[PDB]
């Protein structure tokens, strides 16, 4: 019922420097994400359950044929839940502890919203206790001559993490996980490795409450793009938007497409839902639904762990 | 499952060690060994991976298709590969001791830290449930040993006290209990709080400085001076060979890797370093 | 100095006897301005007890009922089963922020008696069938603002818009 | 009727002084109907400041009764540091005809029978043929010097538009554009070609939008930026007066008006036809009445949504002229090279291209008559609007700031994406698609083949469509490289900006006409890429000595003729161009090469000339807490001690905040009515706390009234009230009350600030990217930063140990010959230096820098002298990174910064000190080893607090590593004790003084390797 | 059945003569798992009223005051001045959530009359001064923990814990 991602060692989730949040002096081209997008963490767990037989040139029909409905993902460190927040290119992990007055913070005083929100970024961020990033270079080498090749120098920087972490996931099925407990993964990209264990928990589902905290990307279809945009205060409190791609599919070895979407640990007022279940028409209705599936359109309320998919 | 079995093993430094990182000047040294996060040495799993191969494929050149297939290709870099290393976790560096008043007298023992043996026990815990690594015994003893956290912990039940690498004076108590010696080296192996093994493991790795001489009127070159980090002999990290299901994969491990005792790591072959016992945890404990 | 007292707005109507003020001076702070409904007050952990209506203090922190303050006091047999504080004009939590502070405010509530024999919870209700903000700007909000349907042109601008900026927790117990 | 704001404006000349008691409207118009005052130009005078209703209620409108012969001048921030406006004044009254013919001297040549010109073309040249007149600078008010009188005569014309929109019936709205992200937009790019262009980008298209406006409205609708030393204002005026058809001769009234003070370089916009300098704000705030100008007339509607989206297509209309005009370019130009691609992909890409690569913001608060007035007049908490609604407006901005929406967010993709629909140039990517080198976040069109067979590896793909265009190709693009549409955009724009000018006009010709007129004209324009300005020293050492150490190069095109026409926005390329040297040469390809190095590193050596560093720097700098002194609050005088935070219930800095603004307002008058404050103002808590602590002192003001009395009542019961009331509602809540001269004089004031840096950045061989009006963005030879900081905080906050261009940089003012004006000093301002490779990758170095002077200032606090006591301030930093050896300077070590005329050395002084050391080091004087040496003295002197223990381990540290025995050179005593007090941060930082003076010097020593 | 109360935990010193049944029974929720103390209440709306401080609420969330739970009832002489009700254990949230609850309890939280005179001026409150957490123990933990001295022994960071985890709100009066 709810699936937790150890990783054994620093993670690569390549991200295409959507963020430049960091001063190491480092220039590493590559840098990595706090929270690996839905569709990472879809494509491990379709990774263990391939069976070479639903073979299908599309990479989500088959997806979505092996696993049911997993939600978003945030932190557990010692039991202690730990959930993304942004604030236009700023990420902060914080508890629900500090979510409870969130709303009631968004619209204070003008002071009132510096001085909470920056020592919300700043002094009650859970970030760098948890998370260190770790710069690596490595080289490739010619056998012949046993110096280092010409042009074959990368870098890349992983997640670290300082204190033992775990990826939290909700899945709906309870059959596929009996075949998810004790997998020791590949989860990621540099060719890294998590384990993956299941328990069964509990979780609320789908309160109607004001504010959402978007656990995970939302996914906008590209018809509402302009009418949604231009008006944005209606819809997100604090976050940000980004034309983010969705990752890579084995199969046909091509990378996946490119949508916008709301960043995860964004805020987002209510009205969003409805906005989604109005401009989907039932062909691209299809499509956001497998989106949905597997895993992307995930909200929780800023009071209590409930969790809502936006359509479903 | 698609890691169908895991091999952890240890390795041992038989001459210094230098994996090195990015160059740069931040720590003064000019060539750093591999931190992990917390500071500590650590082999990076690619550079474990590709010294391996290298390796293997200088030394049975005609399994060269098996040794492909389980680390995999170069020129067709389109097949996974069916086997991974874990960033080699450092376990025990060895410090210098002077003894007080203990019975028997030892000039340098094992020291670990508490971190240390978290991330040493979360990979054997991890890899257990694969119903071919057992070796309970060793998860055993760390977990006993990590029970008595936040203490000077001694595995061997006489020192009582201690002087380690000429600068940090460590008062020691025993386990309570035997605990026999995870590591088949007849000396003891020294468990420490964090913030003291921090230092006295800093201290414990080499820090040379190096120059570069005109051969003509030897008198060093302008610019040529620098400083490197290696890790003593006798070090000992941990890492697993994790591997998928397939046959290549079995072969692999029934043959290339029974004869896999000495290999070379890291940098600076010339210089002697890099040489590398790898003891493979299935016999020994 | 200057006053003040709550209203809360469910679905039926018990607001009626509540109070004998009018506006209680000139002024108000809740503005409704040619823009719908704005400065709605939200209050965390509380249910609504429609019938006899009541604020239970629940401990539920989004279990929100919405409130408007205007310048009163009822009845004169009252404030023994009611709460009451001097707010510094800045521990409320006011949705659509237009009105400014003068320094302070005094605020009486109508607080619900614990009912602590039952094991009282609540459930989420959001407001429905029109008529009832309808006849409430006439049982309450014309009591409380004399230009109900004077100075405005859209009057169902006001009724969808204080439709969807309300919602609350009836206890249903 | 609008636009007759010469009235407005000319509400009182200049002469004002001097028509006021002795000293010797007087003169209304000669040119002109009558000015009217009913209640018209009333209101322009009363709300536009605070003097008149900081002082009383009457005698801004009387001018005679507190009067004085002496006029002081203060400045509007720190009125301490003065300044006297003497006997020398305009021109002789019997000849103040001739000025007014000197008036008249170009406002005749063009139709009068519209005034969008005859009121604007004025305003940018009223203030400056009156300083040749040398008027010396009165203030508006004497019994308050603290507005300058063309402050005050524009900043009544800002809210004029406001009068008149009361003037129909009622309208009035305050209207602020921002750009999203900049900073962000900046870090795409590859050789600061791409750089310089993206700000430029930024800044022209945001001078695109407004041009509109001006013309809709004329200018003095803008606050911010001030449009009085617009770089861009000039050319673009010039340009529509140019357009208007006059001879040279007869713009020449204006032409050399314009280099002298403004442009005072020599390749200027009519040599490379473009402003070398992007200085426009990527956000901008306006003042909007509520009338509409579509023809002869001026119609209102009583909406807000009539400019919230008539801005926003504005701003993507400027858009899509300069994608077209790129589109007729590169048609009329594909027979040369690289403009072939450029034709190619805006044909193979229309639509991604259909939306502009930044956003905006746009928020828009409104004004009435409701509590403005109530029949005629003013009433109580009447002047309590303006900096209402000004917080109204920034209220907005900063909580839609929460969101960020990044500009592709709005590309429509998916389509483009999940199937093979997006066009590929070159290698159809085997993954599917590829992602830009430059953005990294957008599905790149043009893939260079990375390099196996260059020459034929691309004439192997088609995109070569023969073998000349191969040159043309491979230089405006590197191998490997690989563009979005956005970057082509880009690199296109690279290639030349001049296509730029589309934007400039605000679609004043057509586009037509511009590109056509640039194609006629044709002109090598050069950048300076970071691989240049890491050879500055080495063209100099190769200048003073051009074939005297070259004899060999004399074949390698180096030390070979300037050829045809090359010139830069560079001011160091325009003064070494024909020195001889071609700086048109890429160092790149002969000794920041590989091949053709070591050839060259066994040449210099007999020349004995070193070899050159690879090291340029990054400089930029900020105004720390300038956006809370525009809202008007104290943290600029207080940048550590009290943050914004501390802001929300004010009342317990009661302490500080309650001080340092009397002393300031009480002090900001003069003669007697600083007494008629000076006793009036602690008497809240010190007295009964209403309106009858004044009434008995009150009567020093009635003591003045019986030489040639006109006041109509002397009953003042309110002008003590409303002068108390005053008072109360700014120290009851210790803010400022802002009006529209103080946002003006302020903008006004960093717009001398941006000609002084200018002439500041490339007085050394520095290259500005972004010269802004709190702003900065260069690229400096890593010899020349210090002593460039330190001049350029200390000529920020207004010092000079030189004349600039012709601008005098006095003690806390920027006198202009004759005309003092004010600086910023209690603004403080960071710095953030990054010394990069040039093989560094700009997305990273601009990320950083921008990241670490970003988090730096709102992270370091450091020991700090506050009312003599030890506090710790939190801004006015000068942070450095090597590449992992961060230090930090502070630069201020007193609070507020310059609280006394002469504080004005107390800043900056330790990068004195640094030069101080610096210069010896290598002279010979101090071994090498002072460096190395300190990580043995540190320990000691951080554990010591007696500060001769100290000063005696420092003197040991530096005698014991002393080439001879006999220098002393020793650092000031309080330099001792300050700590940098940084927290919780995965950044490493030095937690005392000293060991950041060592890490600095490591760092630039380090800067030449 | 069964039934908790909510306890404060503060620094000044109110807890002589605070609870007269502490265990009697089995049980009582707030426990600590080998890591310190699970499920702190945080309770938002509230303040103290600190001379002879109990509980009084405010109107915002702004305020979380956050203490424990144990099962009983103390002294049987109040809740004519208490908050005393009853939630089904789901309305209220706590941190550490370790298992599966009853779904039904008593609360008998401390509370006070607001006595609106002067405004609540509230104030963000750490625990500081070491040696109050050390007495503190012996005045609530400890004496509400007989499993101390037997089975939990880290009396170490279960200070450390809340050397940041109990923080409450405070009126400076
Ligand atoms: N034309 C320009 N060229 C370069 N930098 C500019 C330009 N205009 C503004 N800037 C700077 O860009 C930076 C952005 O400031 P800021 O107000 O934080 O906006 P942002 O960083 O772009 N995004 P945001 O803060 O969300 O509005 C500041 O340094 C500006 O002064
Ligand atoms: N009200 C304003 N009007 C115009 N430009 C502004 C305004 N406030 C800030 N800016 C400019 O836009 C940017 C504002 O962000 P920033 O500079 O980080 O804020 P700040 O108000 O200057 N405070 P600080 O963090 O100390 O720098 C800077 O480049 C300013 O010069
Ligand atoms: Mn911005
Ligand atoms: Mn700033
Ligand atoms: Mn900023
Ligand atoms: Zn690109």
């Amino acid at each position: 019922k709810r699936v937790l991602i150890k990783p054994l060692e620093p993670l690569m989730f390549r991200s295409q420097g959507e963020f430049e949040p960091l001063i190491t002096g480092s220039h590493t081209a590559a840098q990595s994400l706090i929270i690996p997008r839905p569709s990472t963490i879809a494509g491990m767990l379709g990774y263990i359950l391939f069976n070479k037989s639903s073979g299908t040139g599309d990479w989500l029909s088959d997806l979505t044929n092996l696993l049911a409905t997993i939600y978003g993902t945030f932190i557990e460190t010692n039991g202690e839940y730990l959930f993304p927040l942004r604030m236009g290119n700023h990420l902060a992990l914080v508890d629900q502890q500090h979510l409870i007055n969130l709303p009631t913070l968004l619209e204070k005083e003008y002071e009132r919203r510096e001085k909470g929100i920056y020592e919300l970024f700043y002094d009650k961020n859970k970030l760098f206790q948890i998370i260190n990033h770790q710069d690596r270079i490595g080289i490739s080498i010619d056998k012949s001559t046993r110096t280092v090749k010409e042009h074959y120098l990368y870098s890349a920087r992983y997640l670290a993490f300082k204190k033992e972490v775990n990826y939290v996931i909700f899945i709906d099925n309870d059959a596929i996980s009996d075949k998810i407990n004790g997998k020791i993964v590949n989860f990621g990209g540099e060719n890294r490795i998590a384990k993956l264990e299941v328990d069964d928990y509990k979780v609320d589902t789908s309160i109607e409450e004001e504010y959402y905290l978007a656990l995970s990307p939302i996914l906008i279809p590209d018809e509402a793009l302009d009418n949604f945009l231009d008006n944005i205060s209606d819809y997100v409190a604090m976050g940000k938007v980004d034309k983010i791609s969705l990752g890579f599919d084995i199969a046909n070895t091509k990378r996946k497409e490119m949508l916008t979407a709301i960043l995860e640990g964004s805020i987002v007022k209510r009205s969003i839902i409805d906005f989604i279940k109005n401009e989907i028409k039932n062909d691209l209705r299809y499509r956001f639904s497998k989106y949905e599936k597997i895993g992307y359109n995930t909200l929780m309320s800023l009071c209590k762990l409930a969790l809502r998919k936006i359509l479903s | 499952p698609y890691y169908a079995f895991a091999e952890p093993f240890f390795i041992h430094a038989i001459t210094h060690l230098h994996v090195g990182s990015g160059s740069s000047v931040e720590e003064e040294i000019a060539l750093p060994f591999q931190r992990d996060e917390l500071g500590y040495p650590t082999i990076y799993a690619s550079s474990l991976k590709g010294a391996i191969k290298s390796f293997l494929l200088k030394e049975f050149p005609d399994k060269r298709d098996v040794i492909y297939k389980v680390l995999g290709e170069d020129e067709n870099p389109e097949e996974a590969s069916l086997g991974t290393f874990l960033d080699a976790i450092l376990f025990a560096i060895p410090s210098r001791i002077i003894e007080i008043d203990s019975a028997k007298p030892y000039v340098w023992v094992y020291v670990t830290t508490y971190e240390l043996l978290k991330k040493v026990k979360l990979y054997l815990d991890s890899i257990s449930q694969l119903s071919n690594a057992s070796f309970s015994n060793l998860k055993n003893k760390i977990d006993t040993i990590l029970a008595k956290e936040g203490k000077n912990i001694t595995l061997d039940s006489d020192l009582k006290s201690a002087i380690l690498n000429e600068d940090f004076y460590v008062e020691l108590e025993a386990l309570n209990n035997k605990i026999p010696s995870i590591i088949n080296a007849g000396v003891p192996l020294l468990v420490l709080e964090d913030s003291i093994g921090r230092e006295v493991i800093n201290r414990s790795l080499i820090r040379v400085r190096r120059i570069r001489i005109d051969r003509d009127k030897k008198v060093v070159e302008t610019g040529g001076l620098w400083s490197e980090e290696y890790v003593p002999m006798k070090t000992i990290f941990f890492s697993v060979l994790l591997g998928k299901e397939s046959k290549e994969s079995a072969i692999f491990a029934s043959c290339i890797l029974r004869n896999l005792r000495y290999v070379i790591l890291g940098g600076k072959e010339t210089i002697g370093k890099g040489i590398v016992e790898l003891r493979w945890v299935k016999d020994v404990i | 100095s200057t006053q003040r007292e709550y209203v809360f707005i469910p679905i039926t109507n018990s607001i009626t006897i509540d109070v004998k003020i009018t506006i209680g001076g000139s002024d108000h702070i809740t503005n409704i301005d040619e823009r719908g409904i704005h400065n709605v007050l939200v209050i965390t952990g509380y249910a609504v007890d429609e019938k006899n209506g009541r604020l239970v203090p629940t401990l539920d922190p989004c279990d929100y009922v919405k409130g408007i303050l205007v310048a009163g006091t009822p009845q004169q047999a009252q404030s023994n089963d009611f709460l009451t504080l001097k707010l510094p004009a800045n521990k409320l939590y006011l949705i659509r922020k237009k009105g400014n502070i003068s320094d302070d405010l005094k605020i009486y509530i109508p607080y619900s008696s614990p009912d602590a024999r039952n094991s009282m919870k609540t459930k989420p209700v959001s407001i429905s069938d029109d008529t009832i903000v309808n006849n409430i700007i006439k049982e309450v909000f014309d009591k409380i603002y004399n230009i109900t349907q004077k100075e405005k042109v859209k009057i169902e601008k006001v009724k969808e818009d204080i439709k969807e900026l309300f919602s609350y927790y009836a206890l249903e117990q | 009727f609008l636009d007759y704001k010469i009235i407005a404006l000319l509400h009182d000349p200049p002469n004002k002084a001097w028509v006021i008691t002795g000293r010797a409207a007087k003169y209304i118009i000669n040119q002109l109907f009558g000015k009217n005052y009913s209640e018209k130009v009333d209101n322009a005078d009363k709300l536009a400041s605070s003097i008149d209703r900081y002082l009383g209620s009457i005698v801004y409108k009387e001018r005679s009764l507190f009067e004085n012969r002496s006029i002081f001048l203060k400045n509007i921030l720190l009125s301490n540091i003065q300044r006297d406006i003497g006997n020398l004044f305009p021109k002789d009254k019997s000849k103040l005809d001739n000025l007014i013919l000197e008036y008249k001297k170009l406002l005749n040549v063009i139709n009068k029978t519209n005034l969008i010109l005859k009121y604007q073309l004025f305003y940018l040249i009223y203030e400056l043929v009156w300083i040749d007149s040398k008027y010396e600078n009165t203030p508006s008010d004497t019994r308050n010097p603290t507005h300058t009188i063309f402050d005050h005569l524009y900043a009544t014309a800002a809210m004029m538009n406001w009068i008149l929109s009361l003037e129909k019936e009622a309208k009035g709205y305050l209207l602020g554009i921002d750009t999203i992200g900049v900073a962000d937009f900046i870090s795409k790019g590859r050789k600061t070609r791409d750089l310089w262009i993206s700000s430029y980008l930024v800044s022209a298209l945001l001078w695109y939008v407004i041009t509109w406006f001006i013309e809709e409205y004329g200018p003095d609708v803008i606050l911010f930026p001030s449009l009085r030393f617009n770089q861009f204002y000039a050319f673009y005026l010039l340009e529509k007066l140019r357009k208007e058809g006059v001879s040279e001769d007869v713009i020449d009234e204006i032409k050399e008006l314009i280099t002298k003070y403004i442009f005072n370089g020599d390749d200027l916009f009519e040599n490379l036809k473009i402003p070398p300098y992007p200085i426009i704000p990527g956000r901008i705030t306006l003042i909007l009445p509520g009338l509409i100008r579509e023809g002869e007339e001026y119609k209102k509607v009583q909406d807000d949504n009539c400019f919230i989206s008539k801005v926003k297509e504005r701003y993507n209309e400027g858009w899509r002229k300069l994608i077209e005009g790129l589109r007729c370019y590169s048609e009329r130009k594909r027979e040369d090279g690289f403009w072939n691609l450029v034709c190619r992909v805006l044909k193979l890409t229309e639509d991604l291209l259909q939306t502009t690569p930044l956003n905006i913001r746009v928020k828009q608060v409104s004004v009435t008559e409701d509590e403005i007035f109530n029949n005629n007049k003013l009433r109580s908490d009447s002047w309590k609007i303006y900096d209402n609604k000004y917080r109204q407006l920034v209220s907005e901005f900063k909580k839609s700031k929460l969101v960020k929406v990044t500009p592709e967010s709005r590309l429509k993709l998916f389509e483009l994406t999940k199937f093979d629909k997006l066009p590929q140039i070159g290698e159809k990517s085997k993954r599917g698609y590829e992602f830009c080198t430059s953005c990294g976040v957008l599905p790149a069109v043009v893939i260079m083949p990375k390099e196996d067979e260059l020459e034929k590896k691309l004439i192997d793909l088609g995109i070569a469509r023969d073998e000349k265009d191969v040159r043309s190709i491979k230089n405006m693009i590197s191998p490997g490289e690989r563009l979005c549409p956005w970057c082509l955009v880009k690199r296109a724009l690279g290639a030349e900006p001049r296509l730029m000018r589309i934007l400039l006009l605000g679609d004043l010709y057509s586009v037509e006409k511009i590109v056509n007129e640039i194609v006629s004209r044709d002109v090598k324009i050069e950048i300076p890429s970071t691989s240049d300005i890491a050879s500055i020293k080495t063209f100099e050492e190769m200048i003073e000595k051009k074939n005297e150490i070259c004899e060999d190069l004399k074949e390698e095109e180096v030390c070979e003729k300037p050829s045809e026409s090359v010139l830069s926005m560079w001011q160091w390329f325009n003064k070494n161009y024909y020195n001889g040297i071609n700086l048109t040469i890429d160092p790149e390809e002969y000794w920041f090469s590989e091949k053709r190095r070591r050839y060259y590193f066994s040449v210099f050596r007999r020349h004995r000339i070193t070899f050159p560093s690879p090291y340029y720097a990054l400089v930029r700098a900020d105004s720390d807490y300038l956006g809370d002194l525009l809202e008007g609050k104290l943290t600029p005088y207080l940048a550590g001690i009290i943050d914004s935070g501390d802001y929300a219930n004010i009342s317990e800095k009661k302490e500080e905040v309650n001080k340092l603004l009397e002393e300031y307002l009480v002090n900001a008058g003069s003669g007697s009515i600083v007494d008629y404050v000076k006793t009036v103002l602690k008497c809240i808590r010190e007295n009964l706390n209403k309106c009858s602590c004044a009434e008995k002192i009150y009567s020093n003001e009635v003591a003045k009234v019986m030489f040639r009395v006109n006041v109509e009542k002397a009953n003042v019961e309110e002008e003590v009230k409303n002068s108390l009331e005053y008072f109360e509602t700014i120290l009851n809540e210790g803010r400022i009350i802002v009006t529209p001269a103080w946002h003006v004089s302020i903008s006004s004031a960093l717009n001398r600030g941006l000609l002084v840096e200018l002439e500041l950045v490339n007085k050394h061989k520095g290259f500005v990217i972004y010269a802004g009006g709190d702003d900065l963005l260069a690229m400096l030879p890593v010899d020349e930063v210090l002593d460039f900081i330190k001049e350029s905080r200390r000529a920020f906050a207004g010092f000079g140990t030189e004349k600039l261009g012709n601008m005098c940089l006095e003690n806390g003012f920027v006198r202009i010959n004759n005309a003092y004006y004010p600086s910023l000093p209690i603004v403080g301002r960071s710095y953030s230096v990054i010394i990069a490779h040039y093989a560094d990758p700009l997305f990273f170095v601009i990320n950083d820098s921008y990241n670490l002077l970003e988090e730096g200032k709102e992270i370091i606090r450091y020991r700090v002298m506050y009312n003599g006591e030890y506090k710790d301030a939190k801004k006015d930093v000068a942070i450095f990174r090597y590449q992992g050896l961060t230090s930090v300077i502070p630069l201020s070590l007193k609070r507020p910064i310059v609280s006394s005329v002469s504080d004005f050395n107390e800043i900056a002084s330790i990068i004195d000190v640094i030069l101080e050391l610096k210069k010896r080091i290598d002279e010979g004087r101090i071994s090498v080893s002072l460096l190395y040496d300190y990580e043995k003295y540190k320990h000691l002197i951080v554990a010591s607090d007696e500060k001769y223990l100290t000063e005696f381990l420092v003197k040991d540290w530096i005698k014991r590593n002393s080439l001879r025995k006999h220098v002393e050179f020793t650092i000031d005593e309080k330099l001792y004790g300050v700590r940098l007090t940084i927290e919780n941060y995965p950044i490493k930082i030095p937690n005392d003084l000293i060991s950041n003076i060592v890490y600095t010097l490591r760092i630039i020593y380090g800067g030449e390797k």
